[PDB]
């Protein structure tokens, strides 16, 4: 129930349907460890989209905007993007390779520590800025 | 290039009377590990006091087919004279031709082989000859089938000696003509089914896919690697598109000798959508040189993962084989698997060269223990090959030993 | 048990893993100490994948690297305050190292550089700095030889300003461009700048058993495939041949006998027990900062002031090279990341006349992903769903990182004085640099920080920002100096002690020039001369 709720939510902020169900399992856990009314927060997040009848985060993010919600929102966006929860040097990180904020550059940019196709793939002229690569 | 020097290509004589790359080539001094011992290959050069410069048509046919040195000692079967046996007088005529002109002499001794008691004399090998069955008529055109299945068979059999390796051995390490090209091990490494069987066997691989295998080791389901890595890279590479269509070919025609339990084929084996856990791995930190790091889907992110994805479905351009339906991960036997991960793999074809890092005790990127090599096969088979198989750590330490010893050697103790 | 061995040499990095390789490859008995721990590389790869997103952004090159409470390494993140720098550039020296079977060479870019000819005959030649005790045609061989040993590939056809005459070509060809090398590259040489290919110690083919390079770009600090060189290689191969290596040892004293000959060494353990080592010819090869910390350690009766430190000069004359930094938003897209890390760098400022005046520079181009970077500055300005999206993607394809390394002069006031302040568990004094930059490299920045903003300009860049201080590089030379006059150095041409006839400095710190480029090729280079000097003494 909470994990689905969680999950829904996050599709939605992130605009992304794909999501990992072990990340999301794991950054849940994370965010109630961190704060014990999170899943709260959550259904209060899911009743605004729902009663206002938001198309996408743009339009929610538009609105409601100075809400106490607003933090919460961000923290999940930014914890799905980056893989970490906490600004410190020794956070956990959930996700790598996986994060959103790698997909948008991974057709051209290489994921650092894995490969990308091959070892002179560099030598081929990269896409266009202007075209989104998937998800 | 010459007919002698076609035909020393496809016999790929200079694989194994050349040590290694550097060494000149033809002047022996390469060991061979045979289970009772080391055999050095000797000098093949045209060197009247350290070659075969001496050797006459009929002592080089009789030590190229029978095993007979020009002194009368007998040749070891690391020579595979077994399968030369068949070739043609005038095929052995340009060989010999080949070897006294086109080669330059080289003066240089190689090492001599010393295998231990009762194999130190190399006279007790006539009657294993005897009991090997091993004398045959030259060998002559089927009229039953086309001239290439005929080709192809020479090919495989008398020349490029493919059953000396995918052919299994019996007690007294002679051929097993029952399990032709059945499948083998040869040390190390495994040499798989070769036969028409659809499962076991090549049956289901597609005509270009084979081709392309045979011609330069590098195909979508399987590439080549160890005995096949030298095999193509000194052999197979060089031979004409008409000689591996014939190959094809005859190969298409073998019986098949089905496996035990096989219910697809090695190259069919559909990847579990699962992975390891990133979370997971944040309590591992500050733990350098992992010894902690028991998981074989961690082991594998850390160590593998780089180039073969982490869904195992490798690169989009090939270079780095996909995991997920490769012939290697999906056999049954894993030796291959657990050769792949210890030693690696090496082949220079067309003089370009991919390198597998080796990941044995002698690693210089990342040595591994048995049982992380064992964990690491066993997350492959798992989860992107054969699910049937396993490894255990005894199994590396074998395979690292150089496989089964055969109950022939333990007589020597 | 007294340890006995025909060589010790202390500290398992690349130049002592290259030292010891070479003296047992010649039938010598090479006794390995190193302080730190053994380190995998695929847990080192683990490390860096599970570092927070934000250490991947800003360069974070030894949170990889646990730091273990008896031999500390610096982390620079948490600042643990390991190595103290003090001084008007303080700045400049906050230098990263790694301690460990492997050392430093765990997590470095691996561009190995030949110095020029004048670098050895600088001060004879502009009057500045100081001399070398021996020429780059004495150092021709060696250099080649190390060069072969890591198999540094390079541009072999090419024509270059000043790039130290080679009698041999490089063990391979130069890896072909990514795009944000080839741009850059079209635009200096449109604004006047010679870009060059970087001499790497990374497989452009298969080699030495290990394989050519995905372009990871992750060189910095860990590749997980191993296609660079890593003194771990020399070290596995040196323990293959029978070297024997010890982990965890921290030396920490030195004996002495009447003819000032170092008779035995003493190390510690975690648990700070003491063991005793004797041979017949001491290598001390750990660092720049930690060879002469160890000298000045282990004062004796015989040498009050430290070990091989009858000049006072132990811990003086330190050098690297000052960097300066600049990140901005190319007004077209570069798409950093495609191959190494450092791909290429101007070398047309590498040598000419007016370094009797100010420094010589090394203008680069950073090849980093900038994907990490991007994420975490789109995410800091607030934006959420598509927008967030196209902001991760604009800027990280228009992220460039700009750099300019100039060259220090040996000055005698870059102490490395122990800490009176601070211990490690094992009691041992942290290391303490006083760094002043100097009105060298002062006016050489004055002219590169103009060269960086016409590269910026060139591409149009937008939120350019540029470091107000000195950045550091790595590249720990000088502390030991060295040349012919027993008072005015430590070691001579043979990287012998002057003091001790028995004792070997196989480091950096013996460099009497930073040079311009880095440094680690040199100090293999002068590793294995001393490897040919220590077997021609004990033959
Ligand atoms: C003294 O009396 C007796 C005899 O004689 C009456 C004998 O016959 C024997 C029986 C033993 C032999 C004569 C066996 C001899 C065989 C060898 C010495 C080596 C065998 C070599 C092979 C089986 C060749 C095939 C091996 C391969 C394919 C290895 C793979 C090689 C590459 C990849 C290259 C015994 C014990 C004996 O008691
Ligand atoms: C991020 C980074 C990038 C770099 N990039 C480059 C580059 O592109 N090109 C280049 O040429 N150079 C580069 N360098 C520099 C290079 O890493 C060093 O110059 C080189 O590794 C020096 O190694 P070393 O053998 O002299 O000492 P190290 O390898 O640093 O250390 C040797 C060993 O000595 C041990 N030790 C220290 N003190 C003691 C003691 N008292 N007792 C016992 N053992 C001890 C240490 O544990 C260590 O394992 C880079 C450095 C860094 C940090
Ligand atoms: C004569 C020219 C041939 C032909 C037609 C084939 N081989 Fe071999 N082979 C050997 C080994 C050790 C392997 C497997 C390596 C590993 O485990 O990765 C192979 C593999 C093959 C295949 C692929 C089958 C599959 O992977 O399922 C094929 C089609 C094949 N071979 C055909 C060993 C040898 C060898 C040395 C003992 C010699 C000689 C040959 N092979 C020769 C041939
Ligand atoms: C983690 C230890 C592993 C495991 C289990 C495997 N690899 Fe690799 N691999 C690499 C390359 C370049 C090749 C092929 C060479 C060529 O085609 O030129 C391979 C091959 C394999 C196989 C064999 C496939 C087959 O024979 O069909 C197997 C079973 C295998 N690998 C498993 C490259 C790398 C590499 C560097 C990029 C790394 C790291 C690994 N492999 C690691 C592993
Ligand atoms: C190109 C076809 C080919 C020719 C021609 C050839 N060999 Fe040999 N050869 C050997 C070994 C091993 C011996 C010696 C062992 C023995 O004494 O029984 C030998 C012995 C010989 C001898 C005997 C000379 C002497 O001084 O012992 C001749 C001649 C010879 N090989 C020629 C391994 C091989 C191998 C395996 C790598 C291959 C393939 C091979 N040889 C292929 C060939
Ligand atoms: S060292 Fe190599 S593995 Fe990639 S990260 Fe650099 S090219």
């Amino acid at each position: 129930d909470s994990i689905s709720d969680f999950m829904q939510l996050s599709a939605f902020a992130t605009g992304h349907k794909n999501l990992d169900l072990n990340i999301g399992s794991a950054l849940l856990l994370a965010f109630e460890a961190q704060k014990h009314d999170f899943s709260t927060q959550i259904k209060a997040l899911r009743e605004h989209i729902t009663k206002n009848n938001y198309q996408d985060v743009e339009a929610l993010d538009a609105a409601m905007k100075d809400d106490p919600l607003h933090p919460t929102l961000i923290q999940i966006i930014r914890a799905w993007y980056s893989g970490v929860i906490e600004d410190e040097t020794n956070a956990k990180v959930y996700a790598f390779e996986k994060a959103l904020m790698y997909q948008p550059s991974r057709d051209v940019v290489v994921i650092p520590t894995y490969a990308h196709n091959g070892p002179n793939y560099w030598v081929s002229e990269p896409a266009s800025v202007d075209v989104m690569p998937a998800f | 290039i010459s007919r002698g020097h076609y035909l020393a290509i496809a016999a790929d004589c200079a694989a194994c009377h050349t040590n290694g790359r550097d060494g000149q080539f033809l002047a022996g001094g390469y060991a061979i590990s045979s289970p009772m011992g080391n055999i050095y290959s000797t000098n093949i050069t045209p060197s009247k006091t350290h070659g075969i410069g001496n050797y006459t048509l009929e002592q080089f046919s009789k030590a190229l087919r029978h095993g007979i040195r020009a002194d009368g000692a007998q040749l070891y079967p690391a020579m595979p004279y077994d399968a030369y046996n068949r070739l043609t007088d005038e095929d052995v005529k340009s060989l010999y031709a080949y070897i006294m002109t086109e080669v330059k002499p080289v003066d240089a001794p190689s090492p001599k082989t010393q295998l231990p008691f009762p194999f130190s004399i190399r006279a007790s090998l006539g009657i294993w000859k005897i009991a090997a069955r091993i004398e045959g008529k030259p060998y002559v055109f089927d009229h039953t089938h086309n001239d290439d299945w005929n080709r192809g068979r020479y090919l495989v059999d008398e020349l490029a000696h493919c059953g000396e390796c995918h052919t299994p051995r019996n007690f007294l390490l002679a051929p097993n003509q029952s399990a032709y090209l059945a499948g083998a091990d040869i040390g190390s490494w495994r040499a798989p089914n070769i036969t028409n069987a659809p499962q076991s066997g090549i049956g289901s691989w597609s005509d270009q896919d084979l081709f392309q295998y045979l011609k330069t080791g590098k195909t979508a389901h399987a590439r080549a690697a160890g005995p096949m890595a030298e095999a193509i890279e000194h052999s197979l590479q060089y031979l004409p598109d008409a000689d591996i269509s014939a190959i094809v070919t005859y190969l298409r025609s073998v019986p098949a000798k089905a496996e035990s339990g096989q219910t697809v084929a090695n190259f069919e084996h559909a990847g579990r959508p699962s992975s390891y856990s990133v979370a997971n791995a944040n309590s591992r930190r500050s733990n350098s040189t992992l010894t902690k790091t028991t998981d074989g889907a961690a082991l594998y992110e850390a160590v593998c993962a780089s180039c073969h994805q982490s869904d195992g479905k490798g690169s989009k351009d090939g270079y780095y084989p996909s995991l997920v339906g490769n012939t290697t991960t999906g056999q049954l036997n894993p030796n291959d698997l657990i050769a792949s991960i210890l030693y690696g793999v090496d082949r220079t074809t067309d003089n370009h060269e991919i390198l597998m890092p080796a990941f044995g005790p002698d690693s210089l990127v990342q040595p591994l223990t048995d049982e992380q090599i064992a964990t690491i096969a066993d997350y492959v088979l798992s989860h992107f090959g054969n699910a049937q198989a396993t490894v255990s750590a005894d199994a590396v330490k074998q395979v690292r030993a150089g496989g089964k010893q055969v109950p022939l050697a333990k007589l020597a103790s | 048990e007294t340890l006995s061995a025909d060589v010790v040499i202390i500290g398992a990095g690349i130049c002592g893993s290259l030292l010891a390789h070479k003296l047992v490859r010649n039938g010598l008995s090479v006794l390995l100490l190193d302080a730190g721990p053994r380190r995998d590389r695929s847990q080192i790869v683990e490390n860096w994948r599970n570092m927070p997103p934000d250490n991947k952004s800003q360069y974070d090159y030894a949170t990889p690297y646990p730091s273990v409470p008896w031999a500390p390494h610096t982390n620079y993140f948490p600042d643990n305050n390991y190595l103290i720098v003090k001084g008007p550039d303080r700045t400049a020296y906050k230098q990263g190292i790694i301690k460990g079977v492997g050392g430093t060479t765990w997590h470095w870019a691996a561009s190995s550089w030949r110095y020029l000819p004048n670098d050895f005959k600088l001060h004879s030649t502009y009057g500045v700095g100081r001399d070398y005790a021996m020429s780059y045609d004495e150092l021709e061989p060696y250099y080649y030889e190390a060069e072969c040993e890591m198999g540094v590939m390079g541009p072999n056809g090419e024509e270059i300003t000043p790039s130290a005459p080679r009698q041999n070509p490089w063990p391979m060809t130069s890896m072909p461009y990514g795009y944000g090398d080839r741009t850059f590259t079209e635009i200096v040489s449109k604004l006047g700048f010679s870009n060059t290919p970087v001499p790497q110690a990374r497989n452009s083919r298969p080699y030495d058993g290990r394989p050519q390079c995905c372009g990871n770009n992750n060189c910095m600090p860990i590749c997980p495939i191993g296609a660079m060189y890593n003194g771990v290689y020399a070290a596995i191969k040196a323990e293959k041949l029978g070297a024997k290596i010890i982990p965890n040892a921290v030396v920490y004293a030195m004996e002495t006998d009447a003819k000032n000959r170092i008779t035995a060494i003493s190390f510690y353990d975690p648990d700070k027990q003491s063991h005793r080592v004797v041979a017949k010819t001491f290598v001390i090869a750990a660092n720049g900062i930690e060879t002469p910390k160890l000298l000045l350690l282990a004062a004796n009766d015989r040498n009050p002031h430290g070990i091989a430190n009858s000049s006072d000069l132990v811990g003086r004359n330190m050098m690297d090279h000052p960097g300066i930094g600049m990140s901005f938003q190319s007004a077209e897209p570069i798409w950093a990341g495609g191959g190494s890390v450092q791909m290429s760098s101007i070398t047309n400022f590498r040598d000419g006349d007016f370094r009797s005046e100010y420094a010589a520079t090394q203008i680069g181009y950073n090849n980093t992903a900038q994907n990490s970077r991007a994420g975490m500055k789109a995410l800091s300005m607030g934006l959420v769903g598509k927008k967030l999206d196209e902001e991760i993607r604009r800027r990280t394809a228009h992220g460039v990182d700009i750099y300019a390394n100039h060259e220090v002069l040996p000055d005698p006031n870059n102490r490395l004085v122990l800490s009176k302040d601070y211990k490690d568990a094992l009691g041992i004094p942290h290391p303490e640099v006083t760094y002043d930059v100097g009105e060298y490299v002062r006016k050489s920045a004055a002219i590169s920080r103009q060269r960086l903003m016409d590269i910026a300009k060139a591409m149009g860049g937008t939120e350019i920002e540029m470091t107000p201080y000195f950045t550091p590089n790595n590249a720990i030379t000088g502390g030991t100096i060295m040349g012919h006059d027993p008072r005015d150095s430590v070691v001579d041409k043979w990287l012998r002690t002057h003091d001790h006839s028995n004792l070997f400095l196989a480091t950096g710190a013996t460099m009497a020039a930073s040079g311009t480029v880095n440094s680690t090729l040199t100090m293999a280079a002068l590793s294995l001369r001393a490897a040919d000097a220590i077997l021609n003494d004990l033959k």
